[PDB]
Parts: C-alpha cells; structure tokens; sequence
C-alpha cells in the first residue's frame, strides 16, 4: 500500500513544474501597460 | 496586497471592434435622420384637416398628414 518510487518521483517532478508555472502566472508591477489617450 | 494574477481569457478585441463599428455606422446614419425628423416635426409638420374647396381638385399627395409622408 502507498506510492511506488516511480510514482513518488513523477509526482515530485510534476508538482515542482506546476509550482514553477503557477509562480510564472504572477504579474510584474508594471505588467498591465495601459496606453493613455483622451479626445449631493 | 500585491498578489495580482493573470486571468486567461479569449481575445475580446475583435468582438469589441465589431460592436464599435456597428454602433459607429448605425449612429452615423441615425443621428442626421433623427435631427432631420425633429426639425421637420418642430418647424413644418402637423397638417390639419380641411374641407375641400368647391371646384378645386387636390393632388394625390394632399390627402396625407405627415409632411414626410406627403
Ligand atoms: C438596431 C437599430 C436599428 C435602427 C434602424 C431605424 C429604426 C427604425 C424605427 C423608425 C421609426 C422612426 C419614427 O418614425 O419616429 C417615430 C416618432 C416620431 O413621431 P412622428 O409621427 O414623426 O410625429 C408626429 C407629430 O406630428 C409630432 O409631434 P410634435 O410636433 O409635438 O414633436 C416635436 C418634436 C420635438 O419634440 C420635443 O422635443 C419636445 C418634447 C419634450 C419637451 C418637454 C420639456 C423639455 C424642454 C423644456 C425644458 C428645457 C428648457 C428649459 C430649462 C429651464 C427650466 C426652467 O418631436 C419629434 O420630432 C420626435 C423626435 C424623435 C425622432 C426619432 C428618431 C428615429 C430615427 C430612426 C433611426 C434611429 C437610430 C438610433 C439613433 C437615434 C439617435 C441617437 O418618434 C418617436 O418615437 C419619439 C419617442 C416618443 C415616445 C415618448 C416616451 C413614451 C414611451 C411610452 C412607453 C413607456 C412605458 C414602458
């Protein structure tokens, strides 16, 4: 019962990649570059 | 707190552009039409019914009320 070593290794690699991707999903402070223009 | 994330969504640029084009053209024609209708109604319209003068035959467009219809 429990994880096999291959399962543990694959899970650890997949979660490391997932955490890297999720961290990459964040935004920089200047990330939404908005172009400005006006016409009681 | 600075924990802003990226929201994955389809490109709404094309839909917004199409809606803007539709609104632009529809207004481009409607606004002059609405202005003309308002001016005609306030300055020209509202004909009033009258009895036909004796011996005078009216034109085929003299039997209608609204000036645009005439
Ligand atoms: C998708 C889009 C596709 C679009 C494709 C085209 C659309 C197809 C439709 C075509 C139909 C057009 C048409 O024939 O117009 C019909 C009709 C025109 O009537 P008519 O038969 O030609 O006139 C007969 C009379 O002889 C006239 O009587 P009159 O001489 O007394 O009227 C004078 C004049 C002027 O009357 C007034 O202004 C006075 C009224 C207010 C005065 C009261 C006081 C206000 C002023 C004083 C206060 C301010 C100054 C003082 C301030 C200090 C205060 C101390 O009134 C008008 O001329 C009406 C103007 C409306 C024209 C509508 C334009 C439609 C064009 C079609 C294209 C539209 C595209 C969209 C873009 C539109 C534009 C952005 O227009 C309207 O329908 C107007 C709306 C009236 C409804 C009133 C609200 C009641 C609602 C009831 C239901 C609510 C319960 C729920």
């Amino acid at each position: 019962s429990g994880y096999t070593p291959d399962e543990k290794l694959r899970l650890q690699q997949l979660r490391e990649l997932r955490r890297r991707w999720l961290k990459d999903q964040e935004l920089s402070p200047r990330e939404p570059v908005l172009p400005p223009r006006r016409v009681t | 707190h600075g924990k802003r994330l990226f929201i994955i969504k389809p490109s709404g640029f094309y839909d917004r552009r199409f809606l803007k084009l539709m609104r632009f053209y529809i207004l481009l024609t409607g606004i002059p039409v609405a202005i003309g209708i308002t001016l005609v109604n306030v300055f020209i319209g509202e004909a009033e019914l009258a009895d036909i003068p004796e011996g005078y035959v009216p034109e085929h467009w003299e039997y209608f009320k609204h000036p645009i219809s005439r």
